[PDB]
C-alpha cells in the first residue's frame, strides 16, 4: 500500500530532483557497483568506469523507468509489466539485488535533497521502491 | 574485516566530521520510523506514535549515542570485530532476541544519515568503504545466532 | 503472479492434507519455534511445549486462513485484509518472519505428502506462500 | 557452530540413511526450480526449460553429488566449518559472485528435501537440528563477503 500522504512526499521529492533525474540514476547505479560488487556481474559488457558514458545512458533508462512509475503509481504493475518480464526472466535478476539498488537510490536522493529528505520522505521513499522492487520480481 | 588503506582514509576522514550526539539518534529515530516493526523493541521509550514523536524523542536521542558509540568502537578494531562485540550480540541475540536482517537495516539507515548529512563529501567510493563497516559490525553483531 | 497451474497445484495440495489442516498448521508453528527460537517472542503468553492446546488450537486459524486465502486466490488483499492489519500494526510483525513460518509450512507439506510435493508442486506452494505473505507485510 | 549430543546425535542419525547418489540432485534440482534465478549461474547445464529438464538433468546431478558432498564435510566440523570452507568461499564470493541469501536458500531446499524423504522421521528438533547446520554452512561460505 501507498497512502495519499507517501503519494504526495513521493512526487514531492521527484519535483525537486527535476532534470537531475537521470543523473542520479547514473550516480545509484555507481553507488551499487561499488558497494556491491556482486551486481556488476549482470553488466559484463558494460564499462563500469567513472563516467562511462553507457552508466550515463543506463542511469537515465533507470530514471525514466521510476519516474513512470511515479506517473503512474495506482497502477504500477500495467506500468512495470515489460520490465518484470525483463529481469525475472530474461535477466533473472536475483531478487535481493533490488533492495540493494533501492537504498543506493535512497543514499542518491539523501546525497542532494537535504531539504526534502525528511524522516518522514525517506520513510514513503522506501515504500516507493519497495513497491517497484515488488513489481519487478513479481514474474519469476 | 579488510578494509584497504583509502578505504579506511574515506572512513576516518569522515567519520571525525560526525556530530557524535546527533547522527546517532537520527539514524536510530529513522529506523523505528522506517521499519516500524522495530518499535517492538521499543514500546517503553513513550510516544512512538509519529516520526515527530520518534525524532524528537529523549530516550531515542539518548540511546542513539550508544548505537553510534558502537560503531565508532569497532572503526578501531576492523581485525576484530567478533572480540569487540562479543557481549552486545548475546544481548542482541539471546537476551532480546532480534533478527540479523535487522542490524543490516540499521547500517544501511546509519549510511543514509551520513550521506544526508555531508551530501556531495559522501561519493561513491565512501559509501562503499561505510557498506564494508556496517556489514562487519552487522555480522559481528549476530555472531550469537551463527 | 499466479499462473492458472500454480492455483491447481495449490488446490491439489490442500485437497490432499484435507481434514488434517488444522494438525498440519500446529506442526509448522512448533518447527517455526524449535528452529527459528526468535519467532518465540511473539508469544510469550503461549505454553509453546509440545502437544499445546494453544499451539493447537492457534495452527487452526493458521491453516483456516491459509485455506481462505486459496479460496479466494485471485483477491487475497482484501480476504487478508484484517489479518495484514493485525500483523503489522498490532503486532508489528517483522517481515522476515513470514519467510520462516512460509518455509516450516512447506516443511511440513513435504513431510506428510510424498506424492503431491513434486518439485513443481514444490515451486507453486512457495509462490503461494510468498503472496500471502506479500499481502500480510503490506500495511506497515 | 555449537550443537547439543541431542542435535549432533538427531542430524547423524538421519544423515546415515542419506541416499548420497541422489539428495544432492534433488536439492540441487528444485533450487533451479523454485528459484530460477538461481539458473543464471547454470546456463551451461543445457535444457532447464522444464522441472523434469532440469530434474532429469545429468549434469545437476552430477553437481548436486560435491554439493552434497559439502555438507557431509562440514557436518564432522561444525567446529571448524570456515577453515572446511575456506577454499569453496573464494569460488563463490571472488569468482563467481553469488548472494549470501542463496546459500541459505540451498539450505532450506535440501531440509524441505529431507522432510519428503524422511516424512514422519523428519521431527520438529531433527528440523531444528539441520537448520543450525545449514545456517552454520551457508554463514562459511559466505565468510569472502563478511
Ligand atoms: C528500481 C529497480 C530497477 C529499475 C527501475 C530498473 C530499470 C531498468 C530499465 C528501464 C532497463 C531498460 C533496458 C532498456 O530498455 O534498454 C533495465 C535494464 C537492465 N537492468 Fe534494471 N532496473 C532495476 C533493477 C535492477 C537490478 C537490481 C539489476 C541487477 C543488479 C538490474 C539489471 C539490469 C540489467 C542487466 C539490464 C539490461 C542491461 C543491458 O544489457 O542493456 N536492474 N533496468
Ligand atoms: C537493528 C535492530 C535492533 C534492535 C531492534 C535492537 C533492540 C534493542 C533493545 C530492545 C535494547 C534494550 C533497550 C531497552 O529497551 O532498554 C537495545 C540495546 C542496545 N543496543 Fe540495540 N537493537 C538493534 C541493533 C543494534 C545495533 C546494530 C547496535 C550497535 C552496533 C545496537 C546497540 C545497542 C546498544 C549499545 C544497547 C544498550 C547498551 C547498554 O544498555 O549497556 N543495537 N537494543
Ligand atoms: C502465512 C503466514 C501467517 C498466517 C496465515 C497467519 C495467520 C494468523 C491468524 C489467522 C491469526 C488469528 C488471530 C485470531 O484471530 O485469534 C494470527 C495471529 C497471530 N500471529 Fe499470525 N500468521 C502468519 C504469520 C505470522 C508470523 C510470521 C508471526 C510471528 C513470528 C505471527 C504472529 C502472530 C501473533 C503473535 C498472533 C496473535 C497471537 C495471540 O496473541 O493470540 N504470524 N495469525
Ligand atoms: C546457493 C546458490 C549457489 C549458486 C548460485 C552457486 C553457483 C555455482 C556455480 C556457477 C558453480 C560452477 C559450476 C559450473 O558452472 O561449472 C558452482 C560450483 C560449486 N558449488 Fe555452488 N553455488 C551456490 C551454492 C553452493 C553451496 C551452498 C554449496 C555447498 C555447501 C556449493 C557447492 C559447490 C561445489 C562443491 C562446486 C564445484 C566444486 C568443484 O568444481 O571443484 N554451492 N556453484
Amino acid at each position: 500500500v501507498l497512502s495519499p500522504a507517501d503519494k504526495t512526499n513521493v512526487k514531492a521529492a521527484w519535483g525537486k530532483v527535476g532534470a537531475h533525474a537521470g543523473e542520479y540514476g547514473a550516480e545509484a547505479l555507481e553507488r551499487m557497483f561499488l558497494s556491491f560488487p556482486t551486481t556488476k556481474t549482470y553488466f559484463p559488457h558494460f564499462d563500469l568506469s567513472h563516467g562511462s558514458a553507457q552508466v550515463k545512458g543506463h542511469g537515465k533508462k533507470v530514471a525514466d523507468a521510476l519516474t513512470n512509475a511515479v506517473a503512474h503509481v495506482d497502477d504500477m504493475p500495467n506500468a512495470l509489466s515489460a520490465l518484470s518480464d525483463l529481469h525475472a526472466h530474461k535477466l533473472r535478476v536475483d531478487p535481493v539485488n533490488f533492495k540493494l539498488l533501492s537504498h543506493c537510490l535512497l543514499v542518491t536522493l539523501a546525497a542532494h535533497l537535504p531539504a526534502e529528505f525528511t524522516p518522514a520522505v525517506h520513510a514513503s521513499l522506501d515504500k516507493f521502491l519497495a513497491s517497484v522492487s515488488t513489481v519487478l520480481t513479481s514474474k519469476y | 574485516v579488510h578494509l584497504t588503506p583509502e578505504e579506511k582514509s574515506a572512513v576516518t576522514a569522515l567519520w571525525g566530521k560526525v556530530n557524535v550526539d546527533e547522527v546517532g539518534g537520527e539514524a536510530l529515530g529513522r529506523l523505528l520510523v522506517v521499519y516500524p516493526w522495530t518499535q517492538r523493541f521499543f514500546e517503553s521509550f513513550g510516544d512512538l506514535s509519529t516520526p515527530d514523536a520518534v525524532m524528537g524523542n529523549p530516550k531515542v536521542k539518548a540511546h542513539g549515542k550508544k548505537v553510534l558509540g558502537a560503531f565508532s568502537d569497532g572503526l578501531a578494531h576492523l581485525d576484530n570485530l567478533k572480540g569487540t562485540f562479543a557481549t552486545l550480540s548475546e544481548l542482541h541475540c539471546d537476551k532480546l532476541h532480534v533478527d540479523p536482517e535487522n542490524f543490516r537495516l540499521l547500517g544501511n539507515v546509519l549510511v543514509c544519515v551520513l550521506a544526508h548529512h555531508f551530501g556531495k563529501e559522501f561519493t561513491p567510493p565512501v559509501q562503499a568503504a561505510y557498506q564494508k563497516v556496517v556489514a562487519g559490525v552487522a555480522n559481528a553483531l549476530a555472531h550469537k545466532y551463527h
